[PDB]
């Protein structure tokens, strides 16, 4: 980035896929509860 | 547009086939001199309020955030909103409640020494899931409950902000230069002069009061019955353009007299080179991002969509009336779900976050409205105007030779005709103005044929309290809680108020389109 | 009232039979505050001009006639014909054909080497012998052949002469004190500033645009449906008062900043002890007068004697039109006799002789009319207002320390409401307007209805030819045939435009009363 | 009046008056001759 910055295990894209892999994965989480509410 | 259907993104799919169709229609209406007129007034007043957010929000956050990311932002956002949402009209922008928030959070992350800019990517992260979950639910049809009353409160007090900022600028602005009996005449310019100086004020207010006078002078004269029909409504369209060209070129034509002007940055590069770049690592730049604060930041994650929520549907509902002849539909989940997206993902860049603000929006779209022979005729609505606004956003920092002959008072005029214009539509001013006529000059219309006249101005100065409450809330501290004030007049509206009106009463006063029951 | 008797005196008798009897109600009808805030008007707008003109007349004149002799002349005049005259209404007071004959004649005296204030008081013993015989033999009668085409022509360019002035002045005071980078903050002030200052310039032309906003503005809203109808009228009748206090106040709180205030004489004294005293010897005050002027005097008698009949005669018309609802009657006849006697006599004492101006007679005329349910209904035609007038213009001198507060910029505003409020009655500048529109948007009136739209063009642009050659002769040495030049418009109302109009085309096009033929 | 005027044999008064009188008298003429006329 910009100056001296800390060095991390991932990158900037890697952590950014990371984070919204698991977003994804609550996402839809939340959206099969929901589906297998209102129908028993 | 507000029905839910109980399909997990409804509400998103029935705003794409009610929009889209008329994708072909959103290009070629806009072929007319009157899109044009609205694009050069709406590219002005969306720089200037965008400019002065962005020093103050360098100013206020060690230049972490400045005047360079909220104009990529903003051009950026603008331009994927045009290009794809489903009320054009909206305007993209930062607002007054996103500075105090940015404030807050600021000064959060001194205190606990966190990093601002990581904390901003994980809030922004946070505001994607929100946004998703409240689009599939089909979230956004909970502003159905959003009366007129709501609105129309909200309306009218941002305009009186937006008049009252105005003014105190031009106030701040004698202040920076009092008049006075003598002047040192050695006084330091660069960057900006540091002493009072001779005819500063007295100028700016001349350029301010000229500007609105030319504005509202030719907004009358494209009513007026002289010169002919199709020149008079060309020149009447270019009415702002032509009074702040007419203004910049008077204070052109004096060079001596020094006069603030318009300030872009040099290039696109960072505020501050030293504290971030264009990406920001969501694991910290110099210091481990600790992991419970990537849990903490849904609560002002959650914080920044109800203020983005309330703002952007609330004017999103303005601008929709069908009293104003929009004949081609809105989207109440589509625009909800780009304004919030484009937030989350600018967040990861360190850009600030925007929100289809009130006025701009209505400026905009007042901007296209086609008057017929005090009637409104139709609504230019299409997608070229905001995308070129946007474009000539982000092209603000190649053209500084342009913008830097433009005085802040021309703007401070054209703000102050935007602030007059905005309060039009608004049944709220309306009554307002019958609180100082005789019952026998109220014109004939359903709230005041079928409403006894005490009864109207007490209903009226019902809602006059609550401005005073909302007006009382933004001098505090916890001005952030105003969406929360503003939302609590629903309840005003379904509890509180059929105790005391009847039915037929309410009926009239707070009608969806103005009708006698 | 202008019909020839063929006995001696005759048309002074009947001017005296016709309205005396009215002069019970002449004083009752002036209790009304509607009276007292033409009465406050009228004082300075006729204050005002007679400040300027002393003035002017004193630096042209070694201080021959100045400020103090015009004030007292002002307000002996003004008394004597409010007390005795046949239309009260009129304001009678020193103008520009006057100032421009008083430097002509001083020229002269100067290069004969005569003294100039024995010259005026031989004029004024030939002006008295003069106004004797055509008041006696009814000459008149002669005005009846004036029709709308002269007076609205005169009207117009008097109006337009006054706002140039109005105009002028601060253009003048913007170059005393132009925007510069630099002053020099130690400049002497006593008895005027003798270099440029800051903030003087804008901050007069800011008040000169206040008061007339605001003047403006109170008149809208004195027609306006705002406010209970008895407390709307009140206000809008003070609304020149009350922008007067306004600017003055604004203007009395800024203290740094220098503006020009109004000066007057410190006592009741003449301009020039050293000259002149309060009598003027006829044979001459240091050398004996020579016995060929005496008879040489006759024809600046003459001169004088045209420019006082034309003008008061011409206003004498505007103001007691009968669209005006002027139910009282005005004689021609009185009128002339007193202003030039009263000159005559005025001249004895080294006093300047009046003549009923045009503008203020009108704004008198206009601040006294009373708008009923858009139509004039009625005019508070009284003797009150103008004797307070003259005895506040009398009174003058002793309220320094009130008038010493007062900016001139102010009167530079309330000048400007006067010439833009003294054009509504003339048809002339309504056909200048129609120029500019649509024949369709053309109103409901005989000249429109009857006559062919570039007929009617034709006729209003034949009339700005004789505008604009007046304006010419009025900007050259030779501006005193003014007069005769106005004159011959008649021949050409009453001779040149049957030849290229019909009969019917001039009685709509000139119509004494506005009728349909 | 004022400062040292030149000496005359009648005073303001009695010169306004002796002019007063003559364009009194003339003006009678006039209107007597004017009378005259329009009869023979
Ligand atoms: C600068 C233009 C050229 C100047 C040269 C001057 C020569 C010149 O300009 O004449 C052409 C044209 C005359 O044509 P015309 O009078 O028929 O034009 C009417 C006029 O445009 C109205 O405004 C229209 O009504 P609206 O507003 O749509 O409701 C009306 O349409 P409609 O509803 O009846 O069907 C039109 O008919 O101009 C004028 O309008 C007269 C005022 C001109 C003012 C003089 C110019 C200062
Ligand atoms: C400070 C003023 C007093 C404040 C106290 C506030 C209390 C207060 O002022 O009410 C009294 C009075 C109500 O009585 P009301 O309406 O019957 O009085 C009518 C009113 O004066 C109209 O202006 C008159 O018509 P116009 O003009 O001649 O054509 C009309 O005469 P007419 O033709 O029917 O026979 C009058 O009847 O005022 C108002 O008009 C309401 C607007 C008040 C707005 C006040 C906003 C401050
Ligand atoms: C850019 O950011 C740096 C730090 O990231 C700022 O440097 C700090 O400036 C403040 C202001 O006095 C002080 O805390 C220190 O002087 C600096 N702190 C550190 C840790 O270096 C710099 O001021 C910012 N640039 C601008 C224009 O504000
Ligand atoms: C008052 O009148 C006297 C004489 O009429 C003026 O004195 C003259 O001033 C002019 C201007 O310089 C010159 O002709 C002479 O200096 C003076 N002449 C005589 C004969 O005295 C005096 O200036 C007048 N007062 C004012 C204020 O102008
Ligand atoms: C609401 C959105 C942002 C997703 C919810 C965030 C939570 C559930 C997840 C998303 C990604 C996760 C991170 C992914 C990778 C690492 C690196 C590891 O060395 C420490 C834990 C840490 C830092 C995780 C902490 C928990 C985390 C932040
Ligand atoms: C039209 C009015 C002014 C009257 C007409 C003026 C003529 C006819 C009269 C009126 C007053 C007269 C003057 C009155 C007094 C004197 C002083 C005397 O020692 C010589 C004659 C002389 C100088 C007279 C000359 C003629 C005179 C000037």
């Amino acid at each position: 980035g910009e100056r001296v910055q800390l060095a991390h295990h991932f990158s900037e894209p890697e952590i950014t896929l990371i984070i919204f892999g698991v977003m994804a994965g609550v996402i839809g989480t939340i959206l099969l509860i929901s589906y297998g509410i209102r129908r028993l | 547009p507000l029905q839910q259907t109980g399909q997990l993104f409804g509400g998103l799919v029935r705003d794409i086939r009610r929009r889209y169709p008329y994708y072909l229609s959103d290009i070629t209406d806009a072929f007319s001199p009157q899109v044009l007129a609205a694009v050069i007034f709406i590219y002005f007043a969306a720089l200037s309020p965008a400019i002065t957010f962005g020093g103050l929000l360098g100013e206020k956050t060690r230049n972490q955030m400045g005047v360079s990311e909220l104009l990529i932002s903003t051009a950026v956002q603008g331009i994927l909103f045009a290009l794809l949402g489903a009320q054009p009209l909206l305007v993209v922008g930062f607002s007054g409640p996103l500075l105090v928030f940015e404030e807050a959070f600021f000064s959060f992350c001194e205190t606990n020494g966190l990093e601002y800019i990581v904390g901003r990517v994980w809030i922004g992260f946070w505001l994607i899931l929100l946004v998703v979950l409240v689009v599939a639910f089909e979230g956004s049809f909970l502003v159905r409950f959003i009366s007129r009353y709501t609105q129309e409160i909200f309306s009218f007090l941002i305009s009186l902000i937006f008049i009252y900022e105005t003014f105190s600028k031009l106030i701040k602005i004698f202040q920076d230069h009092p008049l006075q009996k003598t002047y040192n005449y050695n006084v330091l310019m660069v960057p900006k002069p540091q002493g009072p100086l001779p005819n500063t004020a007295l100028l700016s207010l001349v350029l301010m009061a000229g500007t609105f006078f030319f504005a509202m002078m030719l907004r009358k004269f494209k009513n007026s019955s002289y010169f002919p029909g199709k020149l008079r409504r060309v020149i009447g369209d270019f009415g702002v353009p032509i009074s702040i060209l007419i203004m910049v070129l008077v204070d052109f034509f004096i060079q001596d007299t020094y006069t603030q002007k318009l300030s872009v940055p040099d290039g696109f590069k960072v505020s501050n080179s030293s504290a971030r770049g264009w990406v920001i690592h969501p694991l910290g730049l110099r210091s481990e991002f600790p992991i419970w604060m990537m849990f903490a930041s849904a609560l002002p994650a959650l914080l920044v969509f109800i203020l983005i929520f309330l703002e952007s549907q609330i004017t999103t509902l303005i601008v929709s009336k069908p009293e104003r002849k929009m004949v081609k539909g809105s989207g109440f989940h589509l625009d909800l779900l780009l304004v919030v997206g484009m937030g989350g993902v600018a967040a990861l860049f360190g850009m600030p976050w925007l929100s289809a603000t009130t006025v701009r929006s209505v400026t905009h779209a007042n901007a296209l409205t086609v008057m017929g022979k005090a009637q409104i005729q139709e609504v230019k609505e299409q997608r070229i105007s905001g995308l070129l606004v946007a474009v000539l956003v982000g092209l603000s920092i190649l053209m500084e030779p342009i913008l830097s002959r433009i005085p802040l008072a021309v703007l401070f005029g054209i703000f102050l005709y935007m602030g007059v214009t905005s309060l039009s539509g608004i049944q709220l001013f309306d009554r307002i103005l019958l609180l100082f006529k005789p019952p026998k000059y109220h014109p004939d219309v359903p709230y005041v044929k079928r409403v006894k006249t005490w009864r109207m101005h007490l209903f009226t100065g019902i809602q006059i309290i609550c401005l005073a409450v909302l007006w009382v809330v933004k001098s505090t501290p916890a001005s952030l809680a105003l969406p929360f004030v503003l939302i609590l007049t629903v309840p005003l509206r379904r509890v509180l108020l059929p105790l005391i009106f009847r039915n037929v009463e309410l009926q009239c006063l707070d009608a969806d389109d103005a009708k006698a029951t």
